[PDB]
């Protein structure tokens, strides 16, 4: 799978 | 007959130790002479399958036990953050580790211990 992005 | 008996199986050289997050609880993760990926990928000698860890995401080299780890990210999504000084690990760069050493993978602290200490 495609990493997930950190929403900050 | 088994593949492991016929090998010369290396001690760990060293440990690191995740701390409890959102992720889940505390982990120690043994690490051993060569190159300790950290990834998500299951084949990881640091495996940390959270959505936020790259598939492959940093590299821990461990040359020999009387010198000092070397990190490196690669190229991951979220970032390798060091502290000594604190920044972005930009990717290729390398960063020697000392015992001890607090590092964050995307948003996972990690803390470096040698075996001797």
């Amino acid at each position: 799978e495609d990493t997930q992005m950190i929403d900050w | 007959q088994s593949s492991e008996s016929l090998r010369c199986n290396v001690e760990p050289v060293g440990r690191l130790h995740i701390f409890s997050g959102a992720h889940g609880p505390e982990k120690d993760f043994p690490l051993h002479l060569g190159k300790n990926v950290v990834g998500r990928m299951p084949d990881c000698s640091v495996a940390l399958p959270f959505p936020s860890i790259s598939k492959q995401h940093a590299e821990i080299e461990i040359l020999a036990w009387d010198k000092a780890p070397i990190l490196r990210d690669c190229g991951s999504l979220n970032g390798t953050q060091i502290l000594r000084p604190p920044k972005v690990l930009s990717p290729g760069v390398s960063h020697r580790l000392r015992d001890q050493e607090l590092i964050l993978f995307a948003d996972l602290l990690c803390q470096y211990h040698r075996l001797d200490v």
